[PDB]
């Protein structure tokens, strides 16, 4: 949507670790699943 | 209980420093004026403090010197000073005091004695390394205390022995001891002190003891004019301190750490890493008694300021005589074998008995620790393999036996058994301290809050000052703090309850303090502005602030000294200081009326003056020599800063130019020099005052030198002679009063031509709507009321300083500047002493450069300052000046209409005045006087047809009609010469009946 939602903080951790790369998890089965972000 | 008025006694010569007529401040230890001395007469520790005032009249002389000793015994060093008749002997030498130190009658310094109704009065201090001593020794009138009076204190002596004396006793040679002296302790204090020609100080002041005191040395004057005067802040210190940081909630396993029921072995001893927890040691402390508590790298207290972000448990068993061996440095079978510690390990070793619970009859052979291995153990290392030791040449082929043995043996813990076998519980604590965010601490600790006062606060890691109160603002959950549109903080969160506490500055404002004359009384008023009285004689709140000392008074008078939103002090008369509102004035209501006019009778002629600026100083600097001075170095030093002296004396050069400029423009109006007739007769009038003198050298007239009697080297700094004299400006002045008087305005305009100053005065009355007849048939009138007005001047010059109040602030600016200029030569901006020769012979070149860039770029700095301020003052006196041009055109070179520009009243002639740096206007003005009231009509009808007035207004007396001029009552019958007709008579409102002859 084209509107302003501002993002409120969560949680912030001290964990002092290099991220260089990410993936996202999923609850899938193995039952047809199909997720979209 | 004898105790005195201290008055103005006990200052002394601060330095060795000659000053001639001069006042100066000093921020030094002294004896504040009026202040609680106390009066002596068993002798206990008198304490020294920063300094002692002792003032003895003791004739008998029962006070034979001091002990300044501060132990009074042979402990320490005793400061022993013996006052005799033949010598004065301080003596500082180890003496082995007897029983009783009396006399019947290393480091030492022998002089001429102290002592001679003498007033001894001796000052006594210790500062950086040297003992002084001041004395004084004045005759004194009849009198069993201190003499009203000021009497300055010489230095006696000083001594470079600078040891610590804390406490000081007079000395006793005899016991009933009655002395007379009185003793005072000296302050850290700001002082004022005035110095003769002779060099003496006759009088100071103390800053800190009144308001008035406050604002002489503010105004380094004694003498404090009539006004309101800004001396110093007032603000609201805290009174309490609060901490909060959020609830203690959460904790270190050190319950788990301790009381594990089980610690295992010490072959392999168990590692326990603890991080991001509330670290609390209550429950440690409060666990059993330790036989061995020993921390290396911390103290136990401390370790709570300390955090740490990795916390490493060891927990094990050993015996009670294996502890000595876990330590930095110890050899040992356990140390080498079990668990090393490394040399520099920093953490806390925590040793506690445990056979009340580890002990078993049997034997507990569970515990376990290993006596053979290969090699030391690096530290910080866990060894849990377990094979057959190989300790013979042979191999041991995975059997035992012969010389092939077990590295591992068991500790058999019975309850029986004494102390130096019962197994003991030791958990080693390690920290380790790493170059990344930590986020582990120990109890943050918390306070009460405080509302509605002044508190320090340190909020959730936030510091500040201030009042905090309750806040109808709402935060979001997540945030903590709320700063306003200026980035300043306004409200908090507190931590351990989720409140929105707004915070507000701590009251502060200036303090003004409202004195007359210190002539005419010493009574003051103190003006706190911005300041509700609450948070502070008489207390009247006003829009400026809270006044103290002043009574309100309904009444209104005019302003004298202004305080602020209407609000004006004044010195009215017990009567003192009263503040009202200022009246604006007299209240006048013109009876207006449609048919009511009012036409003048008389007239006065009115001289006035006025003062205007036309040029300031012509100052010159030399960059380099005001910078630098003498030192190649700093020039050096210099260069690489670029041309920015060039820019200033550019600057500086412009401005003298432009004040040349400014002079030409003003004075240099006529080309030719006019010269007034040898006969001086003018038709009565007087120009004798204007006019120049003949007898004394200077030329110039009376009121020029009242002008030039009132108002009336360094480092680089030149004042250059302006390029026209004072006495080219008074032929200046001579040639345009002598054209005015001769020729009118004529010579403004073109060729001079000769007029009668009557006939020149008649056409100037015509130009102010005046007829001639009106000059002519009332010259001696006219004269004499000028000449008045002309005597009256001198007068009002002379008297009132005020007059000439703006030529002579621009003279004590220029001054004020250089002085400031060279006084910021002493200062050190930084370095480690204003005089560059001491910075260069001091310190070697590599670090003397740092000391004097400070230097220089302080001094470069307020060079900057003072040719831009210079650049301002010199914008306003070229405005100054172009008005004075303009008023020189306009008002002495012709008849200027333009209200109030020439003048109050209707402008006839202006002579002009050389004063230094400026001229004097003297402007003539008619003023009409002595009104009457008429009934006057637009028009009058005659013969069906309108008849309106060429020049001036019908008037009638009551029942005849007249016509008559503006600005003077002179009636004419209506005759068809002096009307026109216009128009017939129904159009006309308010038109009358009457008759017009022809
Ligand atoms: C007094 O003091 C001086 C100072 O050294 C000393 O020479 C003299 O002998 C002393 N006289 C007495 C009374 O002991
Ligand atoms: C102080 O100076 C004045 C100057 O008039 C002089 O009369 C007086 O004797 C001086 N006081 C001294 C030298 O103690
Ligand atoms: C902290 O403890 C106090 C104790 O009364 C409690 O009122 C407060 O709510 C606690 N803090 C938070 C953030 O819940
Ligand atoms: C001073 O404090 C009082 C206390 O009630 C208040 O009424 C008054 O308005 C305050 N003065 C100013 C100028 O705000
Ligand atoms: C008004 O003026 C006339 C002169 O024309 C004089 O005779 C008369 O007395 C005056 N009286 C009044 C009404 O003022
Ligand atoms: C002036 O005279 C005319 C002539 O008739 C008359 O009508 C008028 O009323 C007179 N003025 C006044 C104010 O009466």
């Amino acid at each position: 949507p084209q509107g302003f939602s501002a993002l409120e903080p969560l949680v912030d951790l001290p964990i002092g670790i290099n991220i260089t790369r990410f993936q996202t998890l999923l609850a899938l089965h193995r039952t047809a699943g199909a997720a979209a972000y | 209980q004898s105790y005195t008025n201290s008055f103005t006694r006990g200052v002394y010569y601060p330095d060795k420093v000659f000053r001639s007529s001069v006042l100066h401040s000093t921020h030094d230890l002294f004896l504040p004026f009026f202040s609680n001395v106390t009066w002596f007469h068993d002798n206990p520790a008198l304490p020294f403090n920063d300094g002692v005032y002792f003032a003895s009249t003791e004739k008998s002389n029962i006070i034979r010197g001091w002990i300044f000793g501060t132990t009074l015994d042979s402990k320490t060093q005793s400061l022993l000073i013996v006052n005799n008749a033949t010598n004065v002997v301080i003596k500082v030498c180890e003496f082995q005091f007897c029983n009783d130190p009396f006399l019947d009658v290393t480091f030492e310094y022998v002089s001429q004695p102290f002592l001679m109704k003498n007033l001894r009065e001796f000052v006594f201090k210790n500062i950086d390394g040297y003992f002084k001593i001041y004395s004084k020794h004045t005759p004194i009138n009849l009198e069993r205390d201190l003499p009203q009076g000021f009497s300055a204190l010489e230095p006696l002596v000083d001594l470079p022995i600078g040891i610590n004396i804390t406490r000081f006793q007079t000395l006793l040679a005899l016991t009933a001891g009655a002395a007379a002296y009185y003793v005072g302790y000296l302050q850290p204090r700001t002082f004022l002190l005035k110095y003769n020609e002779n060099g003496t100080i006759t009088d100071a002041v103390d800053c800190a003891l009144d308001p008035l005191s406050e604002t002489k040395c503010t105004l380094k004057s004694f003498t404090v004019e009539k006004g309101i005067y800004q001396t110093s802040n007032f603000r609201v210190q805290p009174t309490e301190s609060i901490v909060r940081f959020p609830n203690i909630t959460n904790l270190c396993p050190f319950h788990e750490v301790f009381n594990a029921t089980t610690f295992a072995s010490v072959y392999a001893w168990n590692r326990k890493r603890i991080s991001n927890c509330v670290a609390d040691y209550s429950v440690i402390y409060n666990f059993a008694p330790f036989f061995a508590f020993k921390c290396y790298g911390v103290s136990p207290t401390k370790l709570n300021d300390l955090c740490f972000t990795n916390v490493y448990a060891d927990s094990f068993v050993i015996r009670g005589n294996e502890v000595s061996q876990i330590a930095p440095g110890q050899t040992g079978n356990i140390a080498d074998y079990n668990y090393k510690l490394p040399d520099d390990f920093t953490g806390c070793v925590i040793a506690w008995n445990s056979n009340k619970l580890d002990s078993k009859p049997s034997g507990n052979y569970n515990y376990r620790y290993r006596l053979l291995r290969k090699s030391k153990l690096k530290p910080f290392e866990r060894d849990i393999s377990t094979e057959i030791y190989q300790a013979g040449n042979k191999p041991c082929n995975g059997v035992a036996g012969p010389n092939c043995y077990s590295p591992l043996q068991s500790y058999g813990f019975r309850p029986t058994y004494g102390v130096g076998h019962q197994p003991y519980r030791v958990v080693v604590l390690s920290f380790e301290l790493l170059h990344a965010p930590a986020t582990v601490c120990g109890p943050k600790k918390s306070t009460n809050l405080v509302k509605n006062k002044c508190v320090n606060f340190n909020f959730n890691g936030l510091t500040g000052t201030g009042v905090l109160t309750e806040s109808n603002k709402k935060f979001l959950p997540f945030q903590q703090f709320g700063r306003d549109i200026a980035d300043t903080t306004d409200a908090v969160r507190d931590p351990q309850t989720l409140e929105i506490l707004d915070i507000t500055p701590c009251s502060f404002g200036g303090v003004s303090v409202i004195t007359p004359g210190t002539n005419t009384s010493n009574q003051v008023a103190v003006l706190y502005q911005g300041v509700n009285c609450t948070e502070v004689s008489n207390v009247f709140q006003t829009r400026a602030g809270c006044l103290i000392g002043a009574e309100y008074v309904n009444n209104s008078y005019e302003c004298d000294i202004p305080i602020g939103a209407g609000i004006c002090a004044s010195y009215q008369t017990s009567q003192s200081i009263i503040a009202y509102t200022m009246s604006l004035g007299a209240e006048n209501s013109v009876a207006y009326s449609n048919n009511s006019i009012a036409i003048p009778t008389n007239f006065t002629i009115s001289v006035t003056t006025e003062i205007l600026p036309v040029s300031m100083t012509k100052t010159s600097v030399d960059c380099t020599m005001y910078i630098c001075g003498d030192s190649t170095e700093c020039s050096n030093l210099l260069l690489q800063y670029g041309s920015f002296c060039t820019q200033l004396k550019r600057a500086l050069t412009g401005i003298a130019v432009e004040q040349d400029k400014n002079t030409q423009e003003v004075f240099a109006q006529v080309k030719q020099i006019y010269k007034t007739p040898p006969i001086k007769y003018f038709g009565g009038f007087n120009f004798s005052q204007i006019l120049p003198d003949p007898s004394k050298p200077s030329k110039r007239s009376p009121i020029e030198d009242l002008l030039f009697n009132k108002v009336t080297k360094f480092n680089g700094l030149t004042v250059l002679p302006p390029l026209l004299t004072d006495e080219m400006i008074a032929q200046y002045t001579s040639a345009l009063l002598a054209g005015t008087i001769t020729s009118g305005w004529t010579f403004g305009a073109g060729p001079a031509l000769q007029i009668p100053f009557p006939m020149q005065m008649a056409y100037r009355f015509n130009g102010i709507g005046v007829t001639q007849n009106v000059l002519y048939e009332n010259q001696k009138l006219i004269a004499n009321q000028f000449n008045s007005a002309i005597g009256k001047i001198q007068d009002s010059l002379s008297s009132t300083p005020s007059a000439l109040g703006k030529l002579q602030d621009v003279v004590n600016h220029n001054a004020q500047a250089l002085n400031t200029l060279v006084k910021q030569l002493s200062s050190k901006f930084g370095a480690i002493s204003s005089v560059l020769n001491d910075i260069l012979s001091r310190l070697d070149p590599p670090e003397a450069e740092v000391q004097i860039d400070r230097l220089i770029t302080g001094r470069l700095q307020s060079l900057q300052t003072y040719v831009t301020q210079q650049l301002i003052r010199a914008a306003e006196i070229r405005a100054s000046a172009n008005l004075a041009a303009t008023k020189m055109s306009e008002c002495v070179l012709g008849q200027s209409k333009r209200v109030d520009f020439c003048g109050k009243g209707y402008h006839l002639m202006s002579f002009p005045q050389s004063a230094p740096h400026g001229v004097v206007f003297l402007h003539v003005t008619y003023v009409p006087a002595q009104e009457k009231n008429f009934t006057t009509a637009p028009a009058i009808c005659h013969d069906g047809k309108a008849h309106f007035p060429r020049e001036g207004v019908f008037v009638s007396n009551g029942t005849h009609w007249f016509v008559t001029q503006r600005n003077f009552y002179e009636p004419q019958i209506i005759t068809t010469d002096n009307t026109f007709v216009s128009g017939n008579c129904d159009v006309v409102i308010g038109i009358v009946n009457n008759t017009v002859y022809d």
